[PDB]
């Protein structure tokens, strides 16, 4: 009782939505990089069984659809539900191709009542997007509610910019990914999330030729509402 | 390193 | 892969 | 070193703001129950060796100006700090007894650049109080830090929703939460101990109501950290 | 019960 049943004949899905490319309607920059974060989830989540969809470039009318339509499947014989979100965003914002769509009604899709086959199941959503604008200096050193069973795991403090490095990656997916592979086999999700919370804050600094960008700092954010310990072994 |  | 249905 | 150092000298301060009465021109209710729940907080921070502090019926004003007090004291020589903050809310906002203190108001005070002898220190933030109005009808079954690190914000309930107190227990995440510490406190690392308070809160309690509207209804708290390790009281 |  104290941790989540994870040995149904399924993992689950692990749905990855990847926009790199947005319409000039919203303008806003490519997001370079994103397509080894998204290369880096689809091997880490496949080596945890998870049954992989990748998705690129979607508008928010799609992703609406695709949330939908995911909500409606029979996860019966599945053990969780894990989604990626890969985008721009605002706080409680991810960017389609075309636009904004808020967070709570891609979450609500799977909320208790409304997807009886993930009931009582972990729900995953791991968000690499900014949350705002603000930049980190650093410092020197016999019902359930149904809201339960989420979890969302932000690359960044709520207000903040989250941080994306062309070559290598965002700083949050690199380090996840990281430590999953490390760690998948020997500690409980949460704790998992602690190290790369460690990991985003110590090892990565941002490096830019504009003073204003330059030397910041970024902590992710775990929000839990969880309501048992979850082990991918 | 860029913002998102 | 990438894009899967 | 996956682990917060706890065996400073001191554990830390643990701050209870229990606000049960409010102006009368906020039109605001008298939060019953909230002195049990005080009470449980002390004794349970007591066992833990926290250099407690209660203080009841504060105004914005006096909030503010407290934080910002304990902001300012030298924490040196503690592991840790802890606020627990017990009143009426909305989103990102408690009540004072005379109007609302932004939340972020009163972490921004401990940001590691701005209190120092916490920097590196877990910095905990208790909060009982509504998120919004919404009722959860359930179903049935060299080196820096970021200054924003080392934060956990202990939330009773979800985003958007109304927290639930009961008039003669105390409120249910804070009946849960100082159960599941005297339980657990020597045996669990800390977001363990929270995620059986989330499963207390979310399969014990369920409201009991002669108004249909508020009748039958269910909670979960929510769970927020920047933590960079792991949290033990032992 | 009561709400806060």
């Amino acid at each position: 009782d104290n941790s989540y049943k994870m040995d149904y004949p399924e993992m689950g899905l692990c749905i990855i939505i990847n926009n790199k490319n947005f319409h000039k309607s919203t303008g806003m920059t490519s997001r370079s990089g994103t397509d080894v974060d998204a290369a880096n989830l689809r091997e880490t989540f496949r080596n945890l069984k998870y049954e992989v969809r990748n998705k690129n470039d979607l508008t928010r009318e799609e992703i609406v659809e695709l949330m939908r339509d995911v909500s409606k499947e029979d996860h019966s014989k599945r053990s969780s539900f894990v989604c990626v979100l890969l985008s721009h965003g605002e706080e409680g914002i991810i960017f389609g191709t075309n636009g904004p769509v808020d967070l709570k009604k891609i979450g609500n899709f799977f909320r208790g009542d409304r997807c009886r086959s993930l009931t009582g199941k972990p729900k995953l959503f791991i968000i690499q997007a900014c949350r705002g604008t603000e930049l980190d200096c650093g410092i020197e050193t016999h019902k359930i509610p149904v809201e339960a069973d989420f979890l969302y795991a932000y690359s960044t403090a709520p207000g903040y910019y989250s941080w994306r490095n062309s070559k290598d990656g965002s700083w949050f997916i690199q380090s996840l990914c990281a430590m999953l592979k490390q760690y998948a086999d020997k500690l409980e999700f949460m704790h998992i999330l602690t190290r790369v919370n460690r990991k985003v804050a110590t090892e990565f600094e941002s490096f830019s030729f504009d003073a204003t960008f330059h030397a910041k700092k970024q902590i992710p954010c775990i929000v839990s509402m969880l309501t048992k310990e979850l082990y991918f072994y | 390193d860029e913002v998102d | 892969g990438v894009d899967d249905d």
